RNA sequence: GGUGAAAUUCUUGGAUUUAUUGAAGACUAACUACUGCGAAAGCAUUUGCCAAGGACGUUUUCAUUAAUCAAGAACGAAAGUUAGGGGAUCGAAGAUGAUCAGAUACCGUCGUAGUCUUAACCAUAAACUAUGCCGACUAGGGAUCGGGUGGUGUUUUUUUAAUGACCCACUCGGCACCUUACGAGAAAUCAAAGUCUUUGGGUUCUGGGGGGAGUAUGGUCGCAAGGCUGAAACUUAAAGGAAUUG
């Protein structure tokens, strides 16, 4: 097993997704690149489109530095916001495989809390 | 215009010897410079690894260990036990409904001066002939298997070291005396210890840290 | 726990209240246990159990201070110390530490 | 009208009434 | 007199002579007589004991605070106030507090402070109700009461003094460079009216 | 008239339950009422199962998955199709589909 | 029989200074020379001298204080702050 | 970031993201239910004190001590009478950016008073089950919570024993639920909203077409908002409830 591993964190919310490679401690992140860049649009940040091109240059970046396979943890927003993952992590999570990258041990790491602060809107919602 | 990536080492990350797979992986960290070294910006890192990987086998997918680095020579450091957790997916799995959720905890110093928060964690069942559909316990059975709980999580941490609930942690010798002191009161499926946490740690002592290590 | 162990004790042993009363039964020998306030100062505190010492006597420490401890004698004024010279039908002088 | 804002106004327009029996004597 | 918070006079054995030495500190909240006051770096984390504020945790309320080690007591000595630790840097040793005012400083490790708060709180919440309260009270301080207005004045005594109705006439809110004779009103004013907002600017 | 015998939902013996906010326009809404559905789903879809069986070390290991219990409002609810309006005889049945 | 309404202590002012200021006044008056109990000899003998001190007139104890009460809130939010930190550190 | 789209805003002074370490800020997410307690308002992780309570068990005790109650009291959702701290998630307002004919709104970003003090609410809510309380009878069923009783029942281990947990049956007392309609109702529906022209078990409170109006005036509680009590002139042929067809 000459397998050397690295962190690929993702976040997924709504508006944009974040590819984000560390080594085993999170510091000395690897490679960073958001859905958000790859097309200029505004509102197709969290595009699965946009979190597949994302996660091929996480890849190429990773293959470069030496980086052969990765541990994936993926969140939510989380906290008081949606906890469900947006669209982008499964394409993001998805790309990196098909990208030639190895990956063990998928862990879901939104935080949730203990009835924790208030949340949006006040008691009568977000109301459209 | 500069790219940083070319100044840059790799450290293997050694276990404790409480585990079989002592290697753990390799970390970055910048070229030593004036003022600047690596020592420093390397001692104080936690690495999050799967029980699992540490044991090799799969029984133990669920649980993670922390590792705090401690010490650097010669190009791997030295880590040691930072705290132990249990993977979202599991912790999430055993709290279902029609079921009663069971929680102890408390706060308890080792033989050495390592001040500790245990959690554990139990679930009441039914048994092979119920017929009703949520097997409840009243609260009386729940003050009672909190009390036997924290009475053996803290029995247990007062003649142990650090090192000694580490090699005890691994085949679940808590969970069996939990069972085996509660099935008087309640069922009580499923008994975990979920997390500990470290609390304080005393002096660095590096000797003990040399002892742990030092094999392979 | 203490409090009607206590009323055990009043209705049926026999029982001194105040200092100047508990250091006479112990320095005559007949007091087989002290129980001390908490807000006794620390010197006065010191010198009963140094008597306590001498006539090797239980020491017991009530939890409140002289308000509570005359309250769960069952008298209305403040009681520092009570010393112990009859158990009665009790078991104050052996449900101890 | 809402019977909610019309408790509302009814209310402005009885401490309007008092102010104005309180300026005269 | 002419300080809100009351005082401790404290005993100590001189340890080079054979004597006493008696010192006034500012009494922290819970002193009382009779009681013994602990100082040193080994000193424990009691009320009224002097402390290194790096010996300290994070957390801690101290008061009486130096500034720079040994010049004996700066910072939040006045009733009621204190100073929160909120960091400390160990490699070339600091601690950075939060002053009563609400700013930040960073100051040497070193430095000392008596745990607690200072006795006394509570004092401006009580109207003082008369002309002879506010008499009695600057007669123990400094010659500064009563306060003439300077709209009151004459062109010859003020700025403001002067006119056919009482008024500034010029803005109030006067530079950081103006003179002596100059600076009356607001001196450097960044903002006037009400606060309509917060504090702790970011 | 009356609409519903438990009036929406059920309290039924309590007077008051804690409120709950809702998930896709944190509208507060009690606990009794508050449609509740349980979402459970893999952390891979069923089109990257076979993609993530060979970009995989630790052969044929496990697949975990998302455990989240998520609450809507009653305008939310019928908006998102979770629980549409019915008949009125079919309003009585409280069977899951 | 009682003698006033609602001023109390206050009476002493009259009519002045108004109201809501006389109320204000009122209730740190009543705190300022209250009673209180004393933690050392248990009596209720602890009396005000200057603001910030108070003195039982058994048992001669001196305590440092609060301008108008005994103690604080701040200073009891103080005092289980400190000891909190204290436990952690001895621990 | 954020949105239906965007914009305000922060970003080589490195934003966002990652790690480590701290510090203040309702309550206790999942467990959590046609489940429990409480007179109601209301009350969810622990642990320890302090008193309290229902139900059950009882061949203990008193012997009518009771039911409902003008006057008179206690208790209380929250949202602001008033005086320290800690520090914004939401919007009153306020600032702004959108949208629009306008948008002083919905939506976005921020933010002062505003469910955190220790100390009052005068006491207001769709304070709702819009169903007063006490007592008796009338109809079937399966669940569930608390207690009790029985089983030549299961399991836990020492072999069975004692408990506990579970299964079957019964009983008392609860939160409720399902089917019918003898019965009621204008109907919706209801095991009470039944036992009512075959009209009487006891008792308290409220209403008498719609407005004017919870207004005026007087009193009272009231440093406040405002509660509690509370008309008339005049005006009007409908207002309203339930259901049917479009
Ligand atoms: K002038
Ligand atoms: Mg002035
Ligand atoms: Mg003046
Ligand atoms: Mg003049
Ligand atoms: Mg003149
Ligand atoms: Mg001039
Ligand atoms: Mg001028
Ligand atoms: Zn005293």
């Amino acid at each position: 097993n000459s397998q050397v591993f690295g962190v690929a964190r993702i976040y997924a919310s709504f508006n944009d997704t974040f590819v984000h490679v560390t080594d085993l401690s999170g510091k000395e992140t690897i490679a960073r690149v958001t859905g958000g860049m790859k097309v200029k649009a505004d509102r197709d940040e969290s595009s699965p489109y946009a979190a597949m091109l994302a996660a091929q240059d996480v890849a190429a970046k990773c293959k470069e530095v030496g980086i052969t396979a990765v541990h994936v943890k993926i969140r939510a927003t989380g906290g008081t916001r949606t906890k469900t993952p947006g669209p982008g992590g499964q394409a993001a999570l998805r790309a990196l495989a098909r990208s030639g990258l190895r990956i063990g041990r998928i862990e879901d790491v939104t935080p949730v809390p203990s009835d924790s602060t208030r949340k949006k809107g006040g008691r009568r919602g977000r109301r459209l | 215009v500069v790219d940083p990536f070319t100044r840059k080492e790799w450290f293997d990350i050694k276990a404790p010897s409480t585990f079989e797979n002592r290697n753990v992986g390799k970390t970055l960290v910048n070229k030593s410079t004036g003022l600047k070294s690596a020592s420093d910006a390397l001692k104080g890192r936690v690495v999050e690894v799967c029980l699992a990987d540490l044991q090799g086998s799969e029984d133990h997918s669920f649980r993670k260990i922390k590792l705090r680095v401690d010490e650097v020579q010669g190009k791997n450091l030295l880590t040691n036990f930072h705290g132990m957790d249990f993977t979202t997916d599991k912790l999430r799995s055993m709290v279902r409904k029609w079921q009663t959720l069971i929680e102890a905890n408390v706060t308890v110093k080792t033989s050495d001066d390592y001040v500790l928060r245990i959690f554990a964690i139990a679930f009441t069942r039914k048994q092979a002939n119920q017929v009703k559909r949520h097997s409840y316990a009243q609260s009386s059975h729940i003050r009672a298997i909190r009390k036997v709980i924290s009475e053996i999580l803290t029995k247990e941490v007062q003649g142990s070291t650090l090192a000694q609930l580490t090699s005890k942690l691994i085949p679940e010798v808590i969970n069996k005396e939990i069972e085996n002191a509660t099935k008087d009161i309640f069922p009580l499926q499923n008994i975990h210890v979920r997390k500990v946490k470290l609390l304080k740690q005393p002096k660095f002592d590096v000797g003990a840290l040399m002892a742990l290590h030092g094999e392979g | 726990s203490i409090n009607q162990k206590l009323a055990l004790v009043i209705k049926s042993g026999k029982y001194t209240l105040g200092y100047k009363s508990t250091v006479k039964s112990l320095r005559q020998g007949k007091s087989k246990l002290i129980i001390i306030a908490a807000n006794t100062p620390v010197l006065r505190k010191s010198e009963l159990e140094y008597y306590a010492m001498l006539s090797k006597t239980k020491v017991y420490y009530f939890q409140g201070g002289n308000n509570e401890l005359g309250t769960a004698v069952g008298k209305l004024f403040r009681v520092g110390v009570v010393s112990i010279l009859e158990a009665g039908d009790s078991d104050i002088l052996t449900t101890l530490a | 009208m809402r019977a909610k804002w019309r408790k509302k106004r009814t209310r402005r327009l009885k401490r309007k009434r008092r102010k104005v029996r309180a300026r005269s004597k | 007199s002419g300080r809100g918070a009351p005082l401790a006079k404290v005993v100590f054995r001189d340890p080079y002579k054979y004597r006493l030495r008696e010192e006034i500190f500012i009494a922290n909240e819970g002193v009382h007589t009779g009681q013994f006051i602990y100082a040193g770096k080994k000193a424990s984390l009691n009320v009224g004991n002097v402390l290194p504020l790096g010996s300290v945790p994070e957390g801690t309320i101290v008061s009486n605070v130096e500034e720079k080690p040994g010049d004996r007591g700066a910072l939040a000595r006045a009733s009621g106030n204190y100073v929160i630790i909120i960091g400390h840097n160990p490699d070339e040793n600091k601690t950075r507090v939060r002053l009563p005012s609400g700013a930040k400083k960073v100051i040497s490790s070193d430095a000392r402070g008596v745990i607690g708060v200072i006795a006394g709180g509570g004092r401006v919440d009580k109207p003082l109700l008369k002309a002879g309260r506010a008499f009695h009270k600057y007669r123990l301080k400094r010659n500064s009461w009563p306060k003439t207005r300077g709209v009151a004045m004459n062109p010859v005594d003020h700025p403001h003094g002067g006119g056919n109705h009482q008024h500034i006439g010029k803005a109030s809110t006067i530079s950081r460079g103006a003179v002596s004779g100059q600076k009356a009103g607001l001196i450097a004013a960044r903002r006037t009216g009400l606060l309509r907002g917060s504090q702790k600017t970011q | 008239p009356k609409k519903r015998a438990s009036n929406g939902r059920n309290k039924k013996g309590r007077g008051h339950v804690k409120p709950v906010r809702c998930v896709n326009c944190s509208k507060s809404i009690p606990k009794d009422k508050a449609i509740k559905r349980m979402a459970i789903r893999n952390i891979v879809e069923a089109a990257a199962v076979r993609d993530l069986s060979e970009a995989s070390v630790y052969p044929e290991y496990a697949l975990p998955k998302t455990y989240n219990k998520l609450h809507y409002c009653v305008s939310c609810a019928i908006h998102a199709r979770i629980v549409r309006v019915r008949s009125r005889e079919d309003r009585k049945n409280r069977a899951p589909p | 029989a009682k003698r006033t309404k609602k001023v109390g202590i206050t009476g002493k002012y009259g009519v002045r200074y108004g109201s809501s200021l006389r109320r204000q006044v009122k209730k740190l008056e009543i705190q300022q020379h209250a009673r209180y109990d004393c933690s050392f000899c248990g009596k209720k003998t602890v009396k005000r001298g200057a603001a910030g001190i108070w003195t039982c007139s058994c048992c001669k104890k001196t305590v440092a204080g609060g301008a108008y009460t005994v103690s604080t809130a701040a200073a009891a939010t103080v005092r289980s702050t400190i000891r909190r930190l204290r436990e952690m550190v001895e621990a």
